[PDB]
């Protein structure tokens, strides 16, 4: 049965993933700067449980996906939601510089990811990712091109996919030419943002690392589903 | 028995 994201529009493509995009969340109104694993952890434990009802929902929403099989849909997003947890964390960031934007109310910098053993790596890796994506002008249509990009790319070695894939190809190029780019310029920049996540994919291996340790530890408490997604990556 | 597979139904 043919997929209907394949029929769409370069712009259509555009449309639809715009339009899916989930809202930005604010954590709690206490105006206390977190400074302690308890404090921090709790913070972003909420704002991840919440995010995640609404990114399986924008998943839905993506071009292509909801022609996967149920049990497709389950692993991708297993394989997938703390890259797109962070890559969305990294571009909420960008107007930020030294920032990490979790929240429109909740502004971490790098000195409070010291109050976690083994977070300010994980931070100093955010940080220089939303820097990149700001010398390079990140547009909001790029955005929402390479989340979808991760969402059917992470899990997909663990032929439709593929097709879906290549269309969301051109329509990343489509959006640099509709910018002016040359033509050099388009498949430089294409190389560029792809390569990006690789190191996305590796903030999220570590994180996922870091999150099986705290769940080990037990004190901050975790959602059966965030302890599911968690133990999807064995 | 995963409660993203209510979820990603609902
Ligand atoms: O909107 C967001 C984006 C990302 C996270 C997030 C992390 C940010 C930096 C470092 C880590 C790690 F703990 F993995 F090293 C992050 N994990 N998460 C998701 C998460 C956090 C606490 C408990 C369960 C999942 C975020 O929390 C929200």
């Amino acid at each position: 049965k043919n997929s209907l994201a394949l029929s769409l529009t370069a712009d259509q493509m555009v449309s639809a993933l715009l339009d899916a995009e989930p809202p930005i969340l604010y954590s709690e109104y206490d105006p206390t700067r977190p400074f302690s694993e308890a404090s921090m952890m709790g913070l972003l434990t909420n704002l991840a449980d919440r995010e995640l009802v609404h990114m399986i929902n924008w998943a839905k929403r993506v071009p292509g996906f909801v022609d996967l099989t149920l049990h497709d849909q389950v692993h991708l997003l297993e394989c997938a939601w703390l890259e797109i947890l962070m890559i969305g964390l990294v571009w909420r960031s960008m107007e930020h510089p030294g920032k990490l934007l979790f929240a429109p109310n909740l502004l971490l910098d790098r000195n409070q990811g010291k109050c976690v053993e083994g977070m300010v790596e994980i931070f100093d890796m955010l940080l220089a990712t939303s820097s990149r994506f700001r010398m390079m002008n990140l547009q909001g249509e790029e955005f929402v091109c390479l989340k979808s990009i991760i969402l059917l790319n992470s899990g997909v070695y663990t032929d439709h996919i593929h097709r879906v894939l290549d269309k969301i190809t051109d329509t990343l190029i489509h959006l640099m030419a509709k910018a002016g780019l040359t033509l050099q310029q388009q498949h430089q920049r294409l190389a560029q943002l792809l390569l990006i996540l690789s190191h996305i994919r590796h903030m999220s291996n570590k994180g996922m690392e870091h999150l099986y340790s705290m769940k080990c530890k037990n004190v901050v408490p975790l959602s059966d589903l965030l302890l599911e997604m968690l133990d999807a990556h064995r | 028995h995963k409660i993203l597979h209510r979820l990603l139904q609902d």
